[PDB]
């Protein structure tokens, strides 16, 4: 939604672009748009849905 | 000087429009060959007349 997607080398967080503060990439953090087939360059990984722990309680 | 890919780079100047990330991504091939035909003008126009 803002900033960009980083990897440390083995694992995927999103930061602010002026400033390294890395975070979980979560359905808050990103918006969908569209099937995978259409992005050039684009990466498998978890994208965590902070409401699924909320619903398992 | 950070490098940044040159599409990442044109998603940011998208979004400094009000133009959302996903409008470039899904037609980058369009908006390159849309730049490059337009680039192609400015040659063509410089060639042609002084
Ligand atoms: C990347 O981040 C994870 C976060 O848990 C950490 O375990 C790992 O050591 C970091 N470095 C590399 C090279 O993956
Ligand atoms: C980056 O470019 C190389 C060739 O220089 C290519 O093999 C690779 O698949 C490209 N990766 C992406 C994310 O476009
Ligand atoms: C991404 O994940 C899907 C499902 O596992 C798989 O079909 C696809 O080939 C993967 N792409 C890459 C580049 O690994």
């Amino acid at each position: 939604r803002e900033g960009v997607f980083v990897s440390n080398g083995t694992h995927w967080f999103v930061t602010q672009r002026n400033f390294y503060e890395p975070q979980i990439i979560t359905t808050d953090n990103t918006f969908v748009s569209g099937n995978c087939d259409v992005v050039i360059g684009i990466v498998n990984n978890t994208v965590y849905d902070p409401l699924q722990p909320e619903l398992d309680s | 000087a950070l490098q940044i890919p040159f599409a990442m780079q044109m998603a940011y100047r998208f979004n400094g429009i009000g133009v959302t990330q996903n409008v470039l991504y899904e037609n980058q091939k369009l908006i390159a060959n849309q730049f490059n035909s337009a680039i192609g003008k400015i040659q063509d126009s410089l060639s042609s007349t002084a």
